[PDB]
RNA sequence: GCCACAGAGCA
DNA sequence: TATTTTTTTGCCTTCCGAAAATTTTG
DNA sequence: CAAAATTTTCGGAAGGCATGCTCTGTGGC
């Protein structure tokens, strides 16, 4: 979960702002890259 | 003369642009359309009839924004002034200090032209509840926060600082330090004990947050 | 499962003397650095060190 | 008062290499001083290999006290840690 | 008299226009006036860099100095093809620039970074450090490795 | 630090010189039995 | 002749970097319990793994 | 000034004297050279190297304009070659170079 | 390049072997004067170290 | 035995 | 006793008059 | 306002420092 600097939850409309960068962004980037790789394989299968 | 007049006009116009961006970045209310003031409007509004820089007219005052005063309840209006004197004398600097003290401004920005004398430099601690910051026009030609090397610095409030100290379970002397009189710290107007959050972009991982404390 | 297992074992283990590892990983390549004279992008008069 | 309860443990559940080395050294030192063993040793005489066999099927009576920088610690059973 | 400077920056030895592979032209100079170059008309001040790191620290700040350290060390390693992981370089850059300024890995730098007495005494200037510790009566906690 | 009795400036001026133990400045035996070479600290102490 | 400079540089780097370690809260700290990095390399990943 | 006394071939130095007028006096022997009404000068001709015309060749096959040259008292040429160049920041106007086709004297307007 | 038979298997080697006399020098550095082992032994009078 | 000096080995 | 050579190079900070610059008196 | 005290700057001199381990032989008190 993404928390702001104050210590409360962050709204969905501003999740990607610079001021809300946490220490868990590396894990989120890894999960996004893994999902993108799996989606690329599925896209190749769908295209063929 | 083109070299004596037009170059100085463009130089001081870029300095005004940088000062506007600085005051906007501190949380004060400057509208967006005011920052992109073109050189023609600058000549038509702030210059003389026959083409001279009128540095006395271009001094102004800025008030804090509603979100800024929500985050920082102690923030007050500032007064920014441009000194017409080439070298700063004690009399002009004492006049600036007297004006700041009399008008009850929380802080003041003093933009000098060439050099500042040591005796006039001793008067920035003179006001006890207000802080006077000095800047050079040659240092304000281009904005350092727009440089590709300088990452994003965001000043944290007291509540956010306490939340950070509670999260990492540390005392304020254990954080990495950032000096005052650092150019970015001068840009943000950091005080002692203020915590700045730095958004670093590394090609290895991406965006990650570091923290520094002003000393 | 393989990707997640590799990710969890790639984290820095607590207690690691990572400063000494970095110091050695910087100092050791200096031994194999033989002499070479470099130039700054097609200019044969600059000779950056 | 510095002991974090078992429910709110935040450190990693995996055994680091340093924890493995320290546990093996401690158990070998204990066996070298005539401590009882909990494995069916097949003619082994070196304490280190007996300690390795003990760690192989998690039959070692020690816990790791991981000290956070603030001062609070964290007790992890060796059989609970994943190796 | 004929050795005075009537135009140009006082610390710039020379300047060369370099035409890169893309065809765009960059003005690369030898000198120490980063601020005056990036303030000069016709030069984009948001993209002007220097290999010198204390110059970048004086002009732009401490984080720019850290990036300059990392980029310069990485470039030096990559020119020889030594293939050093950049995280070690980041650790070195953070260690150099976590006290608010660029210290440097020297006797003078360690004399400011480290408050331990026996670690500094075992490196260089043993007697001076020991006598300064005795005079200033500083307490040395046994927490470091040395 | 003046809270301890040893924290005075006059402590940093030589009035009493602590003569070191001979276990840290031992007399080195030579190949000749009657004569034993002495450390430089002992000779300097005698000179003092 | 390069061995002298390499050895002195390695000695300096290790005397400056020996005290650092990765604590159990994934923050790189010095021996005096002061943070150099909040997360190692921005992501907390071992170059060895 | 590098001049030597004819009597002893020693260095001549310029002295103000009591009268306030400079004289080429020799401090070794009684010799003076008055310079009232005579201008003595030593010229150090600095070396001049060839420089390429950085604006040269840019006025060929370009459009013309009807702008009077600044030297109106000497000539009245109106047609002049002109072109544009960006040597400043992108937020300030592009500068304009003009060359008169009769008298030369190339000038940049703004 | 000669054709050699291996002494272990007896078969012909599948490559011609470069075979002939070369002058060799025996250097003074022999392992009999380099091998050393201590365990416990003499100690210095000052530092009480080996 | 102490102290310097000199040469030699491995990148 | 008083003739009389060097035998690495580069970098660094602290100290300290000297001089330049600025402030301060009369 | 110009003398006069004060502060800052700018040079030149003075110390400090420069890979690791290992093996012999010779000389002098
Ligand atoms: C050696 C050189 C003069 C040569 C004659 C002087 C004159 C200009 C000086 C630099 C500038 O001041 C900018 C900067 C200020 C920082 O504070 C310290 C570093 C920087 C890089 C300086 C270093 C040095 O001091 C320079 C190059
Ligand atoms: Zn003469
Ligand atoms: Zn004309």
């Amino acid at each position: 979960v993404r928390y702001d600097n104050s210590g409360c939850l962050v709204k969905r409309e501003d999740l990607n702002k610079a001021e809300y960068v946490d220490q868990y962004d590396a894990e989120r980037d890894f999960y996004h890259s893994l999902r993108e790789y799996i989606n690329g394989k599925a896209t190749a299968l769908a295209n063929l | 003369m083109d070299q004596e007049n037009e170059r100085n006009i463009s130089r001081l116009w870029r300095a005004f642009r940088t000062v506007k961006e600085m005051v906007k970045d501190r949380g004060y209310f400057i509208t967006q359309e005011e920052v992109e003031l073109p050189l023609e409007d600058f000549k038509a509004k702030y210059c003389d009839s026959m083409g001279r820089p009128q540095r006395k007219m271009m001094s102004f005052q800025a008030n804090p924004t509603e979100e800024s005063i929500s985050k920082f309840p102690d923030m007050g209006s500032l007064w920014v002034e441009f000194c017409d004197e080439p070298s700063v004398g004690v009399k002009t600097m004492k006049t600036f200090v007297i004006h700041i003290q009399e008008k009850n401004f929380q802080t003041g920005i003093f933009v000098y032209q060439n050099n500042i004398t040591p005796s006039a430099m001793k008067l920035v601690p003179s006001i006890p509840p207000a802080t006077i910051e000095t800047f050079n026009e040659a240092a304000l030609v281009v904005n350092i926060t727009h440089h590709e090397l300088v990452p994003k610095h965001i000043r944290l409030s007291s509540d956010e600082k306490r939340e950070l100290l509670k999260r990492y379970r540390l005392k304020e002397s254990q954080l990495p330090r950032i000096q005052r009189a650092d150019p970015v710290a001068l840009y943000l107007g950091l005080k002692r004990g203020e915590v700045v959050k730095i958004i670093r972009k590394s090609e290895t991982s991406g965006r990650y947050a570091s923290y520094r404390i002003c000393m | 499962e393989i990707a997640l297992f590799k990710y969890r074992k790639a984290r820095l283990e607590p207690g690691t003397a990572i400063g000494a590892i970095g110091a050695q990983s910087i100092g050791e390549p200096g031994t194999q650095m033989t002499l070479k004279t470099f130039h700054f992008a097609g200019v044969a008069s600059m000779n950056v060190t | 008062e510095k002991a974090i309860p078992k429910d709110q443990r935040a450190t990693t559940p995996y055994m680091t290499k340093y924890e493995r080395a320290r546990i093996l050294g401690t158990r070998a030192l204990q066996i070298s001083m005539n401590a009882p063993v909990f494995v069916d040793l097949e003619g082994e005489t070196d304490p280190l290999r007996i300690a390795m066999k003990e760690l192989a099927e998690k039959k070692i009576p020690l816990v790791i006290r991981r000290y956070l920088p603030d001062g609070s610690f964290e007790d992890w059973s060796v059989e609970e840690l994943i190796v | 008299l004929p050795d005075v400077v009537v135009k140009g920056l006082p610390d710039i030895s020379r300047a060369v226009i370099n035409i890169r592979d893309d065809g765009k032209r960059e003005l690369l100079v030898e000198g120490y006036g980063l601020r005056d170059v990036m303030c000069t008309d016709g030069v984009i001040g948001s993209r002007t860099t220097t290999n010198h790191v204390l110059e970048v620290f004086s002009v732009l700040g401490i984080e720019a100095a850290r990036y300059s350290i990392i980029r310069e060390i990485n470039y030096t390693m990559s020119n020889h093809g030594m293939s050093v992981d950049p995280r070690h370089i980041q650790l070195l850059g953070d260690v150099m620039t976590y006290k608010g300024e660029v210290l440097g890995i020297t006797r003078f730098g360690l004399s400011k970074m480290r408050d331990s007495v026996l670690q500094l005494a075992s490196f260089e200037k043993t007697t001076d450090h020991l006598f300064d510790a005795a005079f200033y009566m500083k307490k040395d906690a046994v927490e470091g490795v040395s | 630090d003046a809270t301890v009795p040893s924290g005075r400036p006059e402590t940093y001026i030589w009035r009493y010189l602590p003569a070191p133990p001979v276990c840290i400045r031992p007399s080195v035996m030579m190949q000749d039995s009657p004569a034993s070479n002495e450390d430089d600290l002992t000779v300097k102490l005698t000179e003092i | 002749v390069k061995t002298a400079e390499t050895g002195y540089m390695s000695r300096r780097l290790m005397k400056s970097l020996e005290d650092l370690s990765c604590q159990y809260d994934n923050t790189v700290r010095t021996s005096a319990n002061g943070i150099v990095q909040f997360t190692y390399g921005g992501d907390g990943l071992d170059p060895l793994e | 000034m590098l001049s030597f006394c004819p009597s002893c071939n020693n260095m001549l130095l310029i002295t103000s004297g009591d009268s306030g007028v400079y004289t080429l006096a020799c401090r070794s022997c009684p010799y003076e050279f008055p310079i009232e009404g005579i201008e003595i000068y030593d010229r150090k001709k600095l070396p001049r190297k060839e420089v390429d015309d950085v604006l040269g060749g840019g006025w060929d096959n370009v459009d013309q304009t009807k702008t009077q040259c600044p030297n109106y008292d000497t000539c009245g040429g109106e047609s002049a070659y002109f072109f544009q160049l960006q040597i400043r920041s992108a937020d300030e106007p592009m500068t304009t170079f003009y060359k008169c086709v009769n008298c030369g004297h190339r000038w940049k307007e703004n | 390049k000669d054709m050699l038979y291996s002494g272990i298997t007896g078969e012909c080697l599948q490559a011609y072997i470069f075979f002939g006399p070369i002058y060799y020098q025996k250097l003074k550095h022999m392992v009999l004067d380099k091998m050393h082992a201590r365990a416990r032994g003499p100690r210095a009078v000052l530092t009480r170290q080996p």
